[PDB]
């Protein structure tokens, strides 16, 4: 069980290092841009021509490879959990044979060490675990939240926020009220930066409430 | 040449809309659009609808500059009709944008000096050091 | 314990992608390619390349084959 | 409002121009290509920077560049 | 520049909102600023190291504080393996009756955090034992900080 | 004048085209540069309007290609049909429908899968189906696997007989122009004659070979030993036994007296206490009925005679102070706009196939349906999908027609002029309305988790707290219990079960349907499907009615219908257009169906379906859990998703082993969906450099260079991948709970 879950360590490694790599080594330019150099660490694109240049920049690798990052660090947070919670309940056993298999992950690890967590609130009362509950649910709801300025993007919202500004102009008792700043949608960078913002915080929060949940419920 | 002036000519016939000028045009600036057409016909409008453009001359307001030149190209391309077009701003003044010349832009003209020719290859400008801590950009050398 | 090494753990994997973030910024704000000509850093960038495309070949059979065991035995 | 430059590589077909719309570049008579002509863009504080031209540079590299710069509310295409 | 930021001139004049959200965005990249110069940026950086250092100071100090005046240290220093240390005490008017309840552990008057940050054992493995040493280490701890 | 307008041999049939491809567009037929070009001849097979500007050419194409589309249908039907006469326990399920499962599909023994032929009873293993085609089968009376052997080589014969009529069609007789637009005389015949007659023959079906084998059936005697459908025929006698009044013959039916056809012909309500579905005397009046009223629709317009309206005379008379020249204008475009006619017919289909699905669990019209859970919850959750695909596509079409067809010089229309001209009000209104639904549905569960997590249940929404009582809904389901006796005297029972009538009904132990109470819970999930539903209608509405131009662009339309982009400029112009807003609403329709039928997957398993025993108790399968647990996102977080996946994640090593499979893939593809959503081919395209390096360096690098994939097909890509993966996970975990629990 081991043995594959350090060779998915090491591909996480590799995956990410090939991300952060390729984008340092291509920053000053490449076939698709020469003259990468010529417009800075972070900028959107170079345009639909020429194919289509999204996330060409030197700071979408990063942005990029923050997921691998994750991912990578998830694996080994996932490993390290569940070899020794099983070693503190007096059955390795129960990690030998079920970490051979992708099914006994989803159900010996994440699905058996939920069912005290999500009881800490329920019809029937509350206990002492009920705040990590409210930061599970709450870490499922950032990061979810994150998946929307990583999908959209900016026109759409462009286009819906000028129909704001007429609806505010002509409202009677509105107008009164005027913005100083003319309303905007967020930048094609700025976007990219907040919705990885609500990923990882949302990425952090559920696992630091599962983990701290999971081990405090039993003691291990 | 000398760039032609402002009348009072009269506008296309519309029904109004919700997407025409709004409160940017009474504090910043509008722009407006002048032609002339040989007979009353169907136009679409770049704010959304059909508007009847009327025989003689005819003049527009708009919010952008894009407007007022996305509905050129398309009577230049459709209707044959050419057409010039204006910034006016909230104090009265009015300035002649297009054609600036009096001729297409896409048309070479003498009398006009080149503004951001760069003498070399896009390959050749200098790398970010040589311009660390001075206010220059590497394409505006 | 678990709280901590998940902690430390995280905090290492975001300090590490700093750390190539800022290696990619030097190349665009402060590398001169006149002052280290034919040195250990430029030659990096002549293969560049070699290094990208064998890190694409080791990542892609380390997932093809964790994966596939790992749905093998599924 | 953003930088719009022109190299020398230009071969004058006039498809930038052409591609403009706010009509920003305009063409100018020259010497050093066969069609006698270079482009050049007097009007970069109406441009936009939707990159159109460069979609319709034929050059290898581009010889019509615009860089992204300043945000003003003429750059931003904004009507309100 | 006249308006925020102060230190970029170009993001002064954008009409938009973006002028803010980029102003707090930029506000750590010395090099890109208006009229900078390689002193301006090394001091600059220098300066922000000493802020820095103080607020890492702030945050153990606040840490001691805390541990010494609302946790359990001297109960759990004479029972390590059944005494849940307390980090702090929780003062929420959003609670009810059953939270605050719950939320009575270790040897606490009321609702409490239990400290999953290793502070109790690294400070009783290095000498520390009752709340009047964590009380000076604090203030130390705060007079390093300014 | 109305008559058939044909042209002979226009196009020659030949292998030659099928050694060119890309044949039928300009750009492609050159041959590939790029891998861009194995990807182009795809995407734009079937865009007949792109590849001609002929409206016949169109016209006949599509004409074609339905007829493919009917024998692929028939081959599919004779499959089925096949799978039933030979690899199935039908016959066996027949006398015992209450404790075996339905299979049709038996696996071979090879690398291990034979695991998956379980113990479905009646001395057969295979796999259990919920297509539920036993209950149809039972109802049409069929009875013997012979009767469905002769059923698949029928259908095998209509599927070549398309097949050849879709050849014949495209080149040999292919109809002109005026043949496809006389709209009149199509309405007239898929009125009178498709729908009329078609629903005429099943009734006569039903009255002649359902009704009596169905009674002998519900009488308990053998299968085997029940009459053949045509000894129904050939001696009326057996007929005037179950039925007397047949003995009259056709008499009544001349001499107007009905009410002596009443013992095959009624109007009951409720369901067979012996079946659980509908009486099948009911279904026959309906489809008689349903018959008489399309025959007589289908009479309305005209087409070579005199009497009949016509519908450009029907429009152009609907006109007001408020809107104008009003409909005049709109023959003209739904004449000469396949993609108007698309639009409207999607989106009618859509909705259709919603009420389908409401109005199928609610009156099971199939025998021993209701108490076949499996296939209720399949059924539902299938035709809830296939109706929110087609509502998508209605306004992607009605896209494409703003964006190509729309033309105000020539096809002038002043309800859509009028439309275009406030968009901006109706827009922002929908944003204020789905801004506030989202708030007072979404934010009232919040409200209930904080509550139920700071430890007051007193504060919350609730049936034992604050109440919210959706008082209209129950006021409408008393009003429809009371309608036997008040409003609808002649019927017996009230049109189902659900409305309140105080009685059960039971079938093999197993509870069918009762009366659904509604409450504070149910009030909730309603408005949260307002939300969902309101939010899609904007996202799709906006696209449709921006896809010309805007304050942003202009210039919108010469950009086409499927574009990336318009640069960086004006601050970011990413996926502006039409394309990109159904890419988007993709995502919030699957969102509402899944809230939809996670919605009723727990309400039938909380509130209606169960056991009873033989003391007159019910014991529901989660035992009530909805009104106190459906309230807080916790609570389908914990007694929905997590207490009920215990199923699928325990089904290794059963016959159900392959639906834990396909949830493991299908968050695999769900998962992998995101790389492609959340990044973009300029760094693809690079990395891509670099291989390209690799393999010049051995000389085995490819003459079609590889390219990245479009920004465009990328957003494709990831869409399609999200949907597969999320509704694939919902299936497995659907199937595999509903079969072991239910
Ligand atoms: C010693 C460490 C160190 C130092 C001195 C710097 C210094 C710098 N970095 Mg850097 N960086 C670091 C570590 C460091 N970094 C690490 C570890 C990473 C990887 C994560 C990065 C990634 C990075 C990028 C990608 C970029 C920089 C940039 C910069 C420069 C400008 C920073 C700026 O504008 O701040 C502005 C920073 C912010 C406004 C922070 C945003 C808020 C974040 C997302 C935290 C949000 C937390 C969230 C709200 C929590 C919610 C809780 C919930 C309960 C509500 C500056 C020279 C930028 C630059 O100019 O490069 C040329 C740039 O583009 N860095
Ligand atoms: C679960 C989701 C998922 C998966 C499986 C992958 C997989 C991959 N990513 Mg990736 N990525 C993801 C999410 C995911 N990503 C997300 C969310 C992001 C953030 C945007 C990224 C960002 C990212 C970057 C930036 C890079 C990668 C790279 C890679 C590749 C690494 C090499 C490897 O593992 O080879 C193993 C390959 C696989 C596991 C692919 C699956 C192959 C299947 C199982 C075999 C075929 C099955 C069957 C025959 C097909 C039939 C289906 C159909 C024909 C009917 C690999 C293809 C790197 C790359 O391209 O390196 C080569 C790279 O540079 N990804
Ligand atoms: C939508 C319709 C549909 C579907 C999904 C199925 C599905 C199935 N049928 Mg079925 N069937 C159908 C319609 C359908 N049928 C119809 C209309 C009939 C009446 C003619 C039948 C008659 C029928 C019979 C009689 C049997 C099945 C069987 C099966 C099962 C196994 C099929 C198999 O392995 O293929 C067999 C494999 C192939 C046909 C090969 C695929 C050919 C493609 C073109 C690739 C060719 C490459 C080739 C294999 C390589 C060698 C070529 C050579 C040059 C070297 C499968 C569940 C079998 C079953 O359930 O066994 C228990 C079985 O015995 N079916
Ligand atoms: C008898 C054989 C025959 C022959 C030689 C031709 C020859 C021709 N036809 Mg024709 N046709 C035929 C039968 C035939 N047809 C039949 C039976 C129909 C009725 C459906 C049509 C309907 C038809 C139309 C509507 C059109 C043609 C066209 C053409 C021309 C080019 C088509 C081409 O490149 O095909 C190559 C294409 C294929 C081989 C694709 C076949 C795909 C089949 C039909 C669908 C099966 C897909 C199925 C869902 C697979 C699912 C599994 C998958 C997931 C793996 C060419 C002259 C076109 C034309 O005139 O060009 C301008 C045209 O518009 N034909
Ligand atoms: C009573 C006459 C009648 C009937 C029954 C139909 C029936 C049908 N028409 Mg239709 N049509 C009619 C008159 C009729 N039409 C007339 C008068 C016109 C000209 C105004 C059209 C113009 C027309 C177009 C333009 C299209 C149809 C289509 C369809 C099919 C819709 C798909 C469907 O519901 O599948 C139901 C499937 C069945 C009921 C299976 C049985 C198939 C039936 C029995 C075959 C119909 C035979 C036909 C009426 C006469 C055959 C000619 C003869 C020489 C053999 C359906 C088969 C669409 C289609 O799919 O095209 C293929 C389509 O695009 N029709
Ligand atoms: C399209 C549907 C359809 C078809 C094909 C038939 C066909 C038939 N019906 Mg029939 N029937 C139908 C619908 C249909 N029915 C419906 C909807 C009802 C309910 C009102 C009936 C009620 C009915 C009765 C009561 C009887 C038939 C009978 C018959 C048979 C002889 C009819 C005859 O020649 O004398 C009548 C034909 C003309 C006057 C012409 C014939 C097989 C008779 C029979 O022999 O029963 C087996 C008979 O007694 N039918
Ligand atoms: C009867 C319904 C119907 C009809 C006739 C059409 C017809 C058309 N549509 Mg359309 N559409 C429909 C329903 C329909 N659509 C629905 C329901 C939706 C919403 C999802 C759409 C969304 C849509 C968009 C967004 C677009 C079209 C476009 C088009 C045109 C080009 C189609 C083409 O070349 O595809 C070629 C076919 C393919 C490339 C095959 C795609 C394969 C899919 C993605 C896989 C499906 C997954 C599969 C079920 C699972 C298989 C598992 C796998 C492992 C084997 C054509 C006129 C395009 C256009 O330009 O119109 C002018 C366009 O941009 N449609
Ligand atoms: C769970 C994740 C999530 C959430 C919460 C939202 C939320 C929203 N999306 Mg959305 N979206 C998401 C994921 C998500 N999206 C993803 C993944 C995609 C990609 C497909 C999209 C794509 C998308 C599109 C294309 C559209 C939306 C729209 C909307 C808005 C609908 C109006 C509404 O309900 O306002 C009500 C607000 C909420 C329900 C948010 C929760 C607020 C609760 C009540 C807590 C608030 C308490 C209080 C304010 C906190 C203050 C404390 C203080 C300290 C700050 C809303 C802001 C639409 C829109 O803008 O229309 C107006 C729209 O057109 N989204
Ligand atoms: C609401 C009042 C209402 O529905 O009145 C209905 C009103 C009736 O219009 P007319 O009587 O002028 O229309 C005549 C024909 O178009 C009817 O076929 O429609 C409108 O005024 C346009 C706005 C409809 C959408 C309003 C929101
Ligand atoms: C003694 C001993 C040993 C050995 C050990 C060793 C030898 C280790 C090593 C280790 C190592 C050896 C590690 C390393 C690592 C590395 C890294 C981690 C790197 C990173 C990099 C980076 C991050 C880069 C950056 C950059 C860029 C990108 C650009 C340019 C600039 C710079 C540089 C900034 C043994 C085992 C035998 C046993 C035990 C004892
Ligand atoms: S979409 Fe974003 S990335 Fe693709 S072109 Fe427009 S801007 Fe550049
Ligand atoms: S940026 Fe857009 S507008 Fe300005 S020049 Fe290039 S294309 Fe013409
Ligand atoms: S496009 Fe390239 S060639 Fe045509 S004008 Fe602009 S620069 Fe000169």
């Amino acid at each position: 069980g081991d043995f594959l879950v350090h060779h998915a360590i090491a591909l996480g490694l590799h995956t990410t290092t090939l991300i952060l790599v390729k984008g340092a080594l291509d920053a000053r330019g490449s076939k698709l841009m020469p003259d990468k150099k010529d417009f800075g660490y972070s900028f959107p694109c170079d345009g639909p021509g020429r194919g289509g240049t999204c996330d060409i920049s030197a700071w979408d690798a990063f942005y990029l490879a923050v997921f691998w990052m994750l991912n990578t660090i998830g694996w080994v947070t996932f490993y390290w959990h569940w070899k020794h919670i099983t070693l503190w309940q007096g059955n390795v056993s129960q990690f030998n044979e079920s970490s051979t298999y992708l099914m006994g992950w989803l159900r010996d690890y994440l699905w058996l060490n939920s069912s005290q967590l999500i009881n800490g609130y329920n019809p029937f009362g509350m206990n002492s675990l009920s705040v990590w509950a409210w930061m599970f649910l709450f870490g499922h709801l950032v990061w979810a939240t994150g998946f929307m300025f990583l999908i959209s993007w900016r026109g759409y919202w462009q286009e819906l926020i000028e129909t704001l500004a007429w609806a505010h102009e002509r409202t009677p008792l509105a107008n009164l009220i005027r913005w100083r700043d003319k309303p905007v949608a967020l930048s094609i960078v700025q976007a990219r930066l907040v919705g990885l913002a609500h990923f990882s915080v949302g990425y952090i929060f559920t696992y630091a409430a599962f983990l701290i949940a999971s081990t405090s419920g039993k003691f291990g | 040449t000398p760039p032609q002036l402002d009348p009072s000519t009269p506008s296309p016939i519309f029904g109004g809309s919700t997407g025409g000028l709004l409160r940017k045009a009474q504090e910043e600036e509008f722009y407006v659009i002048t032609w002339e057409s040989p007979k009353e016909q169907v136009f679409e409008m770049p704010t959304g609808g059909a508007a009847i453009m009327r025989e003689g001359p005819n003049l527009l307001k708009l919010a952008r500059k894009e407007q007022c030149l996305a509905l050129g190209t398309r009577l230049r391309s459709k209707y044959k009709i050419n057409y010039q077009f204006y910034r006016v701003f909230p104090n009265g003044e009015v300035q002649y944008l297009h054609p600036k010349d009096g001729v297409y832009p896409e048309k070479v003209n003498e009398g006009r000096t080149g503004v951001g020719v760069n003498l070399r290859s896009i390959g050749k400008n200098v790398n970010p050091i040589e311009v660390k801590f001075t206010g220059k950009q590497v394409y505006d050398l | 314990q678990a709280a901590l090494y998940t902690h430390h753990q995280y905090i290492a994997g975001f300090i590490m992608t700093g750390a190539f973030a800022h290696g990619a910024i030097f190349f665009i704000r402060d590398y001169n390619p006149e002052q280290n000509e034919d040195n250990v850093l430029a030659r990096m960038l002549d293969h560049k390349e070699a290094i990208i495309s064998h890190l694409s070949w080791a990542s892609l059979f380390l997932g093809f084959h964790t994966l596939g065991l790992y749905v093998h035995n599924d | 409002s953003h930088s719009v430059k022109i190299y020398d590589t230009c071969i004058g077909c006039t498809q930038c121009v052409r591609a403009c719309p706010t009509d920003v570049l305009e063409m100018i008579p020259w010497d050093g290509c066969k069609a006698k002509q270079i482009a050049s863009a007097p009007r970069t504080e109406d441009c936009v920077g939707c990159k159109r031209c460069e979609s319709a540079c034929p050059t290898d590299f581009l010889s019509v560049r615009v860089y992204l710069w300043h945000e003003t509310t003429r750059s931003m295409g904004l009507a309100y | 520049a006249l308006r925020f930021p102060r230190f970029s001139q170009g993001l002064a004049q954008d009409p938009t909102t973006r002028r803010i959200w980029f102003g707090i965005a930029t506000a750590h990249d010395f090099e890109s600023h208006d009229d900078i110069t390689e002193e301006r940026l090394y001091q600059n950086i220098f300066a922000s190291h000493f802020g820095q250092l103080a607020i890492i100071f702030l945050w153990t100090s606040g840490n001691l504080f805390h541990v010494a005046w609302q946790g359990n240290f001297e109960s759990w220093v004479q029972d390590p393996l059944h005494v849940r240390p307390i980090a702090h005490a929780i003062w929420d008017p959003h609670f009810g009756q059953p939270a605050v309840e719950a939320f009575t552990r270790g040897g606490a008057l009321g609702p409490v955090n239990i400290a999953y940050s290793g502070v109790y054992q690294w400070w009783y493995t290095i000498g520390l034992r009752t709340n009047e040493d964590l009380y000076t280490g604090a203030l130390f701890l705060l007079f390093l900080s300014a | 004048e109305v008559k058939i307008l044909v042209d002979k041999d226009p196009v020659k049939t030949s292998f030659e085209e099928w050694a060119k491809p890309g044949h039928f567009s300009r750009t492609i037929a050159k041959g590939p540069d790029t891998t861009t070009w194995i990807w182009n001849l795809h995407a734009d097979a079937h865009d007949f309007d792109s590849h001609t500007s002929d409206l016949e050419e169109i016209s006949r194409k599509v004409f074609s290609a339905h007829f493919g589309q009917l024998s692929i249908i028939f081959l599919w039907l004779s499959g089925m049909y096949f799978h039933g006469a030979r690899f199935s326990n039908y016959e066996a399920w027949l006398s015992d429908p209450t404790h075996i499962g339905p299979s049709a599909q038996v696996v071979w023994p090879i690398v291990g899968q034979e695991i998956l032929n379980g113990d479905v009873g009646g001395g057969f293993r295979g796999i259990q189906i919920t297509s539920g085609f036993f209950q149809m089968w039972r109802a049409s009376g069929i009875t013997s696997e012979l009767q469905l052997y002769c059923t698949a080589i029928g259908a095998l014969i209509f599927a070549a007989l398309m097949l050849f009529a879709g050849w014949f069609h495209y080149h040999k007789a292919a109809p002109k122009l005026a043949w496809f637009q006389d709209v009149e005389s199509m309405l007239n015949h898929h009125l009178a004659g498709l729908l009329g007659l078609g629903s005429l023959g099943w009734a006569g079906h039903q009255v002649h070979v359902s009704l009596p084998i169905n009674q002998f059936l519900n009488a308990g005697v053998d299968p085997k030993e029940i009459p053949l459908p045509h000894e129904f025929i050939l001696n009326r006698d057996l007929l005037s036994q179950l039925y007397p009044s047949f003995a009259e013959g056709a008499t009544p039916f001349f001499t107007l007296n009905w009410s002596k056809y009443a013992e095959f012909l009624t109007f009951r309500g409720g369901l067979d206490p012996v079946t659980g579905g509908l009486w099948l005397t009911d279904i026959a009046h309906h489809h008689l009925a349903i018959a008489i009223l399309f025959l007589i629709a289908g009479h309305m317009y005209r087409t070579n005679w005199g009497i009949g309206h016509g519908l450009k005379d029907i429009l152009e008379a609907h006109k007001g102070p408020f809107t104008g020249q009003g409909h005049k204008g709109l023959y003209e475009i739904l004449t000469t706009s396949w993609h108007a006619q698309l639009s409207l017919n999607l989106a009618m289909l859509g909705s259709l196939t919603i009420v389908v699905a409401h109005h199928m669990y609610s009156m099971p019209p199939y025998p021993y349906l209701a108490t076949d859970y499996g296939t209720q919850l399949s059924l539902f959750t299938h035709h809830m999908w296939i109706g929110g695909f087609l509502i998508v596509g209605a306004a992607a079409h009605a896209a494409i027609f703003m964006v190509r067809d729309y033309d105000p010089t020539t096809r002038y229309n002043d309800l859509l002029d009028r439309v275009l001209r406030h968009r901006d009000a109706i827009i922002s209104h929908l944003n204020w309305a789905c801004i506030f639904l989202g708030f007072h549905s979404f934010g009232l569960y919040i409200h209930n988790d904080t509550m139920s997590a700071l430890g007051r249940p007193q504060d919350m929404f609730s049936d034992t707290a604050i109440q919210l009582q959706p008082v209209f809904a129950q006021w409408i389901q008393n009003t429809h219990a009371l309608a036997p006796g008040a409003t609808a005297p002649s019927a017996t029972a009230s049109t189902s079960l659900t409305w309140g009538g105080g009685d059960l009904v039971a079938v093999g132990g197993k509870v069918a349907l009762l009366p659904i109470p509604l409450g504070t819970a149910d009030f909730l999930v309603h408005h949260i499907h307002a939300f969902t539903i309101h939010v899609t209608v904007l996202i799709l509405l906006k696209g449709v009615l921006f896809a010309r131009s805007s304050r942003l662009i202009p210039d919108k339309a010469n950009l086409g219908f499927r574009f990336p982009c318009d640069g960086p400029g004006r601050g970011g112009t990413c996926q502006v257009s039409a394309w990109d807003h159904v890419f988007l609403g993709l995502f919030w329709m699957y969102n509402s169906i899944s809230v939809v039928i996670f919605h009723f997957s727990w309400k039938m398993q909380s509130d209606v379906w169960g056991s009873i025993s033989d003391q007159g108790v019910v014991t529901h399968i989660t035992g009530g859990n909805f009104a106190q647990s459906s309230i807080t996102i916790n609570g389908w977080l914990r007694d929905f998703l997590w207490a009920q996946a215990s199923q699928v994640i325990q089904s290794y090593g059963s016959s159900l082993s392959a639906y834990g499979l396909f949830f493991l893939g299908a968050h695999f593809v769900w998962a992998f969906s995101l790389m492609f959503l959340f990044s973009g081919r300029g760094y693809w395209q690079e990395l891509i450099e670099s291989i390209v390096w690799a393999h010049n360096k051995l000389k085995v690098a490819p003459a079609t260079q590889p390219r990245a994939l479009s920004i465009v097909q990328g957003r494709a890509v990831g869409v399609t991948h999200y949907l597969l993966g999320g509704i694939a996970t919902t299936w497995a975990f659907f199937l595999a709970r509903i079969i072991a629990v239910g």
